[PDB]
């Protein structure tokens, strides 16, 4: 996460990662959907261009965490995967469309203070929320900018970082890249005029975009981390997998296996 | 579940995060 900022302990408990077993290795972000369902990209499972291709055995996830490297006894939280779930129709050629995955824990995990579950929208809170200046929040483990330096690399941070963001227009996102972009996919940022900044980051692919409705006070997952032109950069924004649209796919997996 | 999307150590206890505001002002503000 680009210019955002340490998070308050447990802000974010629905926040998961995503590891290589070994060689021991953080790979992308996530979320918990349920006790026994994790969402995150399905790049951060599958990406031919850069030789990712793993498997339900590859994989672990930590849950409750809050600093990004330190063991968090009695907090955290460790689960391997029975499954793994990547949309049938996911395009990594083209554009990304439909980056999505779901990965089903071969054990439930038990709730806490530091472990808690994210709502999925429905139409209304995605129809009411999901509007050109409307502002998200992002959370992520990823690096602190896009570039790396001799002041710990590219940056890396010691806590959970969260932005805070604001959908933009459709028209501005289109215009802002060659990429032909989908309805399946929404992008957010600051503008270059509007003198705030702010990012997902490499690292983050695979974490949530959460907007708190302010009609029942929950929160809702809108949006999955999923690409963008480095970090950060003036007139570029990030995109995100639009969770809303994709949910018919989500329940239905959901179902048939759960 | 029914339960989601409610902080056990924010919603929960009536207290709410340093910048929570800001998306609440970012839905009502032009
Ligand atoms: N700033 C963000 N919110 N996120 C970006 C993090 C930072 C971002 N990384 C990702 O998005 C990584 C990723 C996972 C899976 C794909 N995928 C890519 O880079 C894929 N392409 C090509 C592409 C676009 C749509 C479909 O495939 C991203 C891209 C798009 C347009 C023009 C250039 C690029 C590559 S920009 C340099 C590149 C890198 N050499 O690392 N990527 C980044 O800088
Ligand atoms: C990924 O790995 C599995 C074997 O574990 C293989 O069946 C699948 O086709 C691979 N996908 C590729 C190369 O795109
Ligand atoms: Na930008």
């Amino acid at each position: 996460i680009v210019e955002g900022s340490d998070a308050e302990i447990g802000m974010s408990p629905w926040q998961v990662m995503l590891f290589r077993k070994s060689p021991q290795e953080l790979l992308c972000g996530a979320s918990l959907i349920s006790d026994r369902w994790v969402l995150t990209a399905a790049h951060c499972l599958l990406y031919p261009p850069w030789d990712k291709n793993f498997t339900e055995n590859d994989l672990l996830v930590r849950i409750g965490k809050h600093s990004r490297t330190r063991y968090e006894r009695n907090i955290e939280k460790i689960s391997m995967l029975e499954k793994i779930y990547i949309h049938p129709r996911y395009n990594w050629r083209e554009n990304l469309d439909r980056d999505i995955a779901l990965m089903k824990l071969k054990k439930p995990v038990a709730f806490s203070d530091y472990i808690h579950p994210v709502c999925l929208p429905d139409r209304e809170t995605a129809a009411s929320l999901l509007q050109a200046g409307y502002k998200g929040r992002v959370t992520g483990w990823g690096n602190l900018k896009e570039t790396w330096t001799a002041n710990v690399g590219k940056g890396q941070p010691s806590v959970l970082q969260v932005v805070n963001l604001p959908i933009v227009e459709r028209p501005v996102c289109k215009d802002s890249t060659r990429i032909r972009i989908t309805d399946n996919m929404f992008c957010a940022g600051y503008k270059p005029d509007e003198g705030k900044r702010g990012d997902a980051c490499e690292g983050d692919s695979g974490g949530p975009f959460v907007m708190k409705s302010p009609f029942n006070n929950r929160w809702y997952q809108m949006g999955i981390v999923s690409w963008g032109e480095g970090c950060d950069r003036d007139g570029k924004y990030g995109f995100y997998t639009h969770v809303f649209r994709l949910k018919k796919w989500i329940q239905k997996v959901i179902d048939q296996f759960g | 579940e029914a339960d989601c999307g409610l902080r056990p150590l924010f919603e929960k206890k009536s207290l709410e995060d340093k910048t929570e505001r800001e998306l609440l002002e970012s839905y009502i503000d032009g």
